[PDB]
RNA sequence: CCCGCAGAAGAAGCACCGGCUAACUCCGUGCCAGCAGCCGCGGUAAUACGGAGGGUGCAAGCGUUAAUCGGAAUUACUGGGC
RNA sequence: AAAUUGAAGAGUUUGAUCAUGGCUCAGAUUGAACGCUGGCGGCAGGCCUAACACAUGCAAGUCGAACGGUAACAGGAAGAAGCUUGCUUCUUUGCUGACGAGUGGCGGACGGGUGAGUAAUGUCUGGGAAACUGCCUGAUGGAGGGGGAUAACUACUGGAAACGGUAGCUAAUACCGCAUAACGUCGCAAGACCAAAGAGGGGGACCUUCGGGCCUCUUGCCAUCGGAUGUGCCCAGAUGGGAUUAGCUAGUAGGUGGGGUAACGGCUCACCUAGGCGACGAUCCCUAGCUGGUCUGAGAGGAUGACCAGCCACACUGGAACUGAGACACGGUCCAGACUCCUACGGGAGGCAGCAGUGGGGAAUAUUGCACAAUGGGCGCAAGCCUGAUGCAGCCAUGCCGCGUG
């Protein structure tokens, strides 16, 4: 469950190692972003040399929860932290090549190839 | 992973693996002369000595430790039990 | 050696519209299977990296085709497969001299399109033997007859049918030869690649009668004796058909045209085995003509047999995305072998030739050898542009080729970050030398580079590749127009005093200048001054002073900030001051009196007007008309030759920036325009004052 | 830094790549610096036949 | 490497010419265009700019640009001064 | 004998002079670049920048004369069939020649590349004690002697690949014992303890349980004591700038004892003392590989450390170790990090500062060449194999030199 104002951190090697949501894309008055959601973040810091700077405002798909997934038999899947996978800001395609920490099979998705064949996990 | 001496690991594994347990033995031993001293009994701390000397001296001939470390081992331990009584 | 016997290859490619189905027959046309077999040889085939050691699917592809079902032996037919835009056609251009012969796709019910006699035209150019695929017979309203009466009549050529179509849409299962007499339908349910031949289908049989007795025609007025022998009664064999059409598909008679589904996969796998039956090789197709630097015309016709000194043709220089050269060359004749030396007959260059490179089945084989009208491409420094020829030092340096389209859209374009003009200097440097049909330019009303591409799409694909290859953006703009300005028919007799005397060295100078107007472009120079001053009122020494600060702010203008050309000056009368009058005295004087005289001499700002031509088709000639007076231009005469139609308009040239994607859309891609400025006008736009001070005030 | 151009006409620019060499001009008090003509797209001088390889002239052939 | 060579035949250019520094005239420009290592030249006879002739130097190189030492006894220990 | 013989000035402050005083020039040199030109040959040199990222190919293998074996060309056989009458075109055979893979051995720590780091744990000069060294070599002897495994393989099996599982004796110069032992280890002495391995060539009998055995030769192995080589360590002097860096240090500086190393050592640990370094410049900061030497100079000096040779350092970045005589290891391992590439998404793989080469950076620096024929190195008894060392070729007036264009 991430909305406007989540201090969320990256999973990936884009640059950024601190954002924020900014927007909770799809649907008027959306209030939360689920693992597979797509949303708007500011970079609130960076690395030095990073592919992304600090203050920059773009998207991000989200791939670890507090709250945590649901699957159909009922179990639920914690993490110890929000995390998310920077993207693009007009096609998604991730904007780091690396990720760190687990995903969720939520994400296996056609957009998420590359995330999900990039992870570690899951 | 390289080139095909890469059996060099294996091999260097394997060794290691025998070697780590003759040094085990060893220094087992070893330490069983010095826990016996710090007993504080000559007999014993002797008995142990009697019973490592010739493992000392055959991983000495053998190439896993130095004819100088077995030798000093050796030379520390009978100066520790002589002192000791 | 050249094992593959040298006489045997084709060279080949198939054209046609957008979305044709060129792309996807190139990929049927490559299932040849062959691994954990090698098919050739009767050794050592390809297959050793049918293993796949390197993976890719590049351009001018190499394959091995023995025969659907009727078979003879490997043939390497090349294959370059061709793109459908007019935007990028330089890639049709090139890739039709080096080909030998053409498949002319076609779409089943979309039929001939503009592209299809875009393209028609170019290999009519090289006269290159083609026949034809009509592919897409699955979609509903599709008809290989009527496409077919369409080459007849709106290409004006001779297209022989030597197929036929059993079925449209799903009834399409095969197709009806004329000489086999039989249908083969592809056994597509288990796999397009395994095909049966059927005797004598009910279905066509009176319609496959009547066009197949069509066919023996074509094939008796092939030869002259053919011709008396077809009036002998008899019929004709397995060979004088084939042989009788072949012949002279050579020399350019007739189009055989085939029906297939690509999608379905049937018709395909017939339409390789018709290439190889008609289509020419390297030895069929005539001797290539050739010339020197000097001898008007050395004959130097290369015997295309690799007897002669190595002699190739380099039609396409690549942005490899690893290698960064990969510039493709086609050997007409000569052996070039894994390391020599030529030089750049056409640029007056040397250096080697190092790592020849054949893409074969998909998977970029290495080759150390280069033979008779065998397709290769080459890892090099040294650049050769497309159509450039690769001959040996013996040189027959020149062929003939030394043509490129003209762009015809032009837009201005700079980059995003101000420090990557440089960037984007050097990346259009590159990206110019990828086609010709690509110009960059630096216009002199301001540096503003101008990357002039033949379509909209052609120079929009190039503005991301920067984006792409480059990482580099630009953003594109309408380029800036040269807007000169002048007095208009308002004479004016002025008077201009500088003088700034209050110490020991102040300057003094005086002029009375007349300034009238010429006719507009009547004096080489355009500028005059007529010295009329008498008395030695100004000293004289100084009146060049007076014409050196006066057509210094011709370049200026007083009204917008733009040039002045067309007026005309008489120094009537000034006066001087021997101490304080000096060169940059009347220098200031005749400016200051030119820009008061210049205030009320009713100056007018005045715009380029071309000289614009389009060679429209007659339906949509009152379309380009309509729009030519859309555009503020006036028509000046419209002559109708014959299959176009000639309208004459000097339109104005900022009414002209985007003109032929829009004259596409207005004449279905059938017409082109050539524009050329003439003179200059007015029309009421403060555009010109509203850009005054946004850039150099 | 700036720099002289020598020679009679120059086809430079705002945006010309340029080749810099060394050399005061002991007039132009700043310009340290000179443009060597015939060389990233410095065109040489109109027929300069005295002292042409300075101000990079390629020769008439006669 | 050594012999058959018919044949001068396939092979010369670059910088400079006011002083230092060695090599001078004319034309066209007229504090302009331009040169310049330092001093400097060009405002109507310019040996200094640009060109032609001529010469000088070097030559499969020539010239420019770095860059180090020398000259510099201008960091002076040899070998300086207030 | 000769080993050196070596030292120049000019323009410019001024109306002129002297002086002080800077600037510029005349010379030599270069890893050179650029402009214009361009014939040849010889010799040499050719990323000075991004120790930036690297596609592709090759740079470290070898030994059936250590071993189990046997994918082939064969042989030696069993030889079958067609039988041209065994031309044996055909079938079985590890029994040899040889060899795929596998255990084992030696090498892989040499050679090759870069100068990032390092202002001293580095280098040079000269010495010290507390040392160890594969192959090489000189001696002295030894070389009783048991079987407990495991690889290939068989079998099942997992996986796209790397690479595995799970039982079986295999076999060995692989491993561990029991022998036995000293001018060996340790103990002051008394004393105890420590190893090994066999293969090849043939011995007319000199045996045939059918390869005698063991005294036939060559190696191989073990042990100490030397040589030699290589390496480790220690000290003193010299090895840059900066005080617009003056105080720095707590294992720090010493002691004892325990431990540790091949070796002395705060190398380490614990207790004890409070010391130790610093204007002869500690610490801090910047920079830098060092040297023999190259350039210049009459010299003293100034600059420099490209090629060549010695030393050091590093190997995608940080750390650790393992095997080993030698590494804390370019082309090994483990981990972490940054990065990239495959995937049949479950998993993997890599490290050009080796040769060539690509992109990039740059004013600018070469072929993805030939060959192991010498020379050298590794392996081997040796033929032979490998050697991107090396020897040569290619490009480039980049330089020195010779010659040419009459
Ligand atoms: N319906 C139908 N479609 C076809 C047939 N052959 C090709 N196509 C489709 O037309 C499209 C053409 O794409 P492409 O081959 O790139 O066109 P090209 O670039 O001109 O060749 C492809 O998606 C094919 O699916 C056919 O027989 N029937
Ligand atoms: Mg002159
Ligand atoms: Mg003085
Ligand atoms: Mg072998
Ligand atoms: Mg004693
Ligand atoms: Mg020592
Ligand atoms: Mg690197
Ligand atoms: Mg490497």
């Amino acid at each position: 469950m991430i909305q406007e104002q989540t201090m969320l951190n990256v999973a990936d090697n884009s640059g950024a190692r601190r954002v924020m949501c900014i927007k909770v894309l799809g649907g008027s008055h959306r209030r939360y972003a689920g693992v597979g959601d797509i949303i708007k973040i500011t970079i609130k810091e960076a690395i030095p040399r990073g592919k992304v700077k600090k203050g920059d405002v773009l998207k991000a798909v989200v791939v670890r929860t507090k709250k945590g997934v649901r699957r159909p038999d009922g179990s639920v899947i914690r993490f110890d932290g929000n995390a998310c996978v920077l993207l693009n800001n007009n096609s998604e395609q991730p904007i780091g090549t690396r990720i760190f920490g687990p995903v969720t099979r939520e994400l296996r998705s056609e957009k998420f190839m590359k995330i999900i064949s990039l992870a570690p996990e899951v | 992973n390289i080139k095909s001496a890469k059996k060099r690991a294996i091999q260097s594994e394997k060794a290691r693996k025998h070697n780590a347990s003759r040094r085990s033995m060893m220094r087992t031993f070893i330490k069983k002369v010095y826990a016996a001293i710090e007993a504080g009994d000559k007999a014993a701390a002797q008995k142990a000595f009697n019973e490592m000397q010739p493992i000392v001296d055959r991983q000495a001939a053998k190439g896993l430790i130095h004819k100088n470390k077995a030798a000093r081992h050796k030379a520390n331990l009978t100066a520790q039990i002589n002192k000791l009584a | 050696a050249r094992t593959t016997p040298i006489a045997r290859y084709r060279n080949i490619g198939i054209s046609a519209h957008i979305d044709a189905g060129k792309t996807t027959t190139t990929e049927r046309i490559l299932f040849y299977t062959g691994v954990n077999h090698k098919i050739g040889e009767v050794m050592d085939w390809m297959e050793q990296e049918q293993e796949r050691g390197i993976t890719i699917t590049s351009a001018a592809t190499t394959a091995f085709w023995s025969g659907m079902a009727k078979q003879y032996e490997p043939h390497r037919i090349n294959i370059i497969d061709t793109p459908g835009h007019v935007d990028f056609t330089i890639e049709v251009e090139r890739s039709m001299r080096v080909l030998d012969g053409a498949v002319m796709v076609y779409c089943a019910v979309g039929g001939v399109q503009p592209q299809s006699e875009t393209v028609w035209r170019q290999a009519n150019k090289y006269k290159v033997p083609r026949i034809a695929f009509v592919n897409k017979m699955d979609r509903m309203g599709a008809n290989f007859l009527k496409v077919v009466n369409q080459i007849k009549t709106r290409l004006g050529a001779n297209p022989v049918p030597l197929q036929l179509a059993i079925g449209a849409e799903e009834h399409f299962t095969g197709v009806v030869d004329l000489v086999k007499m039989k249908a083969i339908n592809w056994n597509d349910a288990d796999q397009g690649v395994t095909f049966e031949y059927e005797d004598i289908p009910a279905d066509m049989v009176e319609l496959a009668n009547e066009w197949h007795q069509n066919l023996i025609e074509s094939a008796a007025e092939a030869s002259e004796e053919l011709m008396e022998k077809y009036l002998g009664g008899e019929e004709l064999t397995e060979a004088e058909i084939k042989g009788a059409l072949r012949q002279r598909v050579l020399n350019n008679e007739i189009i055989l045209v085939t029906c297939g589904s690509a999608f379905k996969n049937k018709g395909v796998q017939a339409m390789l085995d018709a290439v190889i039956d008609y289509l020419p090789s390297p030895v069929d197709v005539p001797a290539i003509n050739g010339i020197l630097d000097d001898g008007k015309d050395t004959p130097a016709e290369r015997h295309a047999s690799d007897d002669e000194p190595f002699s190739a043709l380099a039609f396409k220089i690549a942005t490899d995305p690893f290698v960064g050269n990969l510039t493709f060359f086609r050997v007409y004749s000569g052996v070039v072998n894994s390391g020599d030396t030529v030089l750049n007959s056409v640029k007056a260059a040397r250096e080697r030739f190092g790592r020849i490179v054949q893409m074969h089945a998909n998977k970029r084989e290495e080759i150390k050898e280069v033979r008779a009208g065998d397709i290769a491409a080459a890892i090099g420094l040294k650049d050769v542009t497309t159509g450039d020829t690769l001959c040996d030092p013996d040189a027959p340096i020149i062929l003939e080729r030394m043509e490129f389209p003209e762009p015809v859209i032009s837009i201005a374009v700079e980059p995003k970050t101000k420090a990557d003009q440089e960037k984007m200097g050097l990346a259009l440097g590159r990206l110019a030398k990828e086609d010709p049909s690509f110009r960059v330019w630096t216009d002199e009303e301001s540096n503003q580079t101008i990357i002039a591409g033949m379509g909209e799409l052609h120079l929009d694909i190039i503005v991301d590749r920067m984006k792409r290859e480059f990482n580099v953006e630009a953003n594109v703009g309408k380029p800036q127009v040269a807007y000169r300005e002048t007095i208009r028919q308002k004479v004016t007799d002025v008077e201009g005093k500088h003088a700034k005397q209050s110490g020991g060295r102040g300057q003094y100078g005086h002029v009375v200048i007349d300034m009238y107007p010429l006719e507009p472009g009547s004096n080489p120079k355009g500028y005059e001054f007529i010295n009329d001053i008498k008395g030695g009122v100004i000293p004289g020494e100084y009146i060049p002073a007076v014409d050196k600060g006066i057509q210094e702010q011709l370049k200026a203008g007083p009204l917008a900030g733009y040039p002045v050309v067309d007026m005309g000056i008489r120094l009537h009368f000034g006066s001087y001051h021997d101490v304080d009058s000096s060169e940059l005295a009347f220098k200031l004087a005749a400016s200051i009196a030119f820009k008061e005289g210049f205030k009320k001499a009713k100056p007018v700002l005045l715009e380029p007007i071309m000289k614009v031509e389009v060679e429209t088709p007659e339906e949509n000639t009152g379309d380009v008309i309509g729009d030519l007076s859309r555009r503020r231009g006036m028509l000046k005469g419209q002559e109708s030759e014959v299959t176009g139609v000639k309208i004459h308009a000097e339109v104005p040239l900022s009414e002209m920036f985007g003109y032929a994607t829009q004259l596409r859309s207005l004449t279905k891609g059938r017409a082109s325009y050539t524009m050329e400025f003439l003179k200059y006008d007015e029309a009421p736009s403060n555009v010109a004052q509203a850009v005054i001070e946004a850039r150099g005030k | 830094v700036t720099s002289y151009i020598g020679g009679e006409g120059h086809n430079l620019q705002e945006h010309s790549v340029i080749l810099i060499r060394g050399g005061r001009v002991k007039d132009l008090p700043g310009v340290r610096y000179h443009t060597v003509r015939g060389a990233l797209d410095c065109s040489g001088v109109k027929d300069r036949k005295q002292a042409r390889s300075k101000y990079g002239v390629k020769r008439p052939k006669a």
